[PDB]
């Protein structure tokens, strides 16, 4: 029911149209640290725990 | 120094012929056990030491 049939007259007829989507993303930011004294590394009994 | 507390902890050795000095290791002359193994610890008698 929806072929582009064209006759021998030809004309304004079949036209079409196109078109386009936009994809989008975005960047966040993140991080996380700890604390520590110098006594918890000076006296601790590990001397590689940093 | 590091990585050891904050505590230090040192050995005293008491002599042999002192009062402090109280063990079971004591056999008399005659070879009988004794409930003193510091011979006459810090005794100063003569009948006593002797």
């Amino acid at each position: 029911s929806k072929l582009p049939l064209l006759t021998e007259n030809g004309g304004r007829v079949n036209r079409v149209g196109f078109t386009r989507i936009a994809r989008e993303g975005s960047i966040h930011k993140f991080g996380f640290f700890y604390e520590f004294t110098q006594e918890s590394i000076d006296f601790d009994s590990d001397d590689g725990l940093m | 120094p590091k990585h050891y507390g904050k505590t230090i902890k040192v050995y005293e050795y008491v002599p042999l012929l002192d009062d402090r000095n109280i063990n079971d290791q004591g056999i008399d002359a005659s070879g009988a056990t004794i409930v003193n193994g510091n011979l006459y610890g810090s005794s100063k008698d003569i009948g006593n030491i002797t």
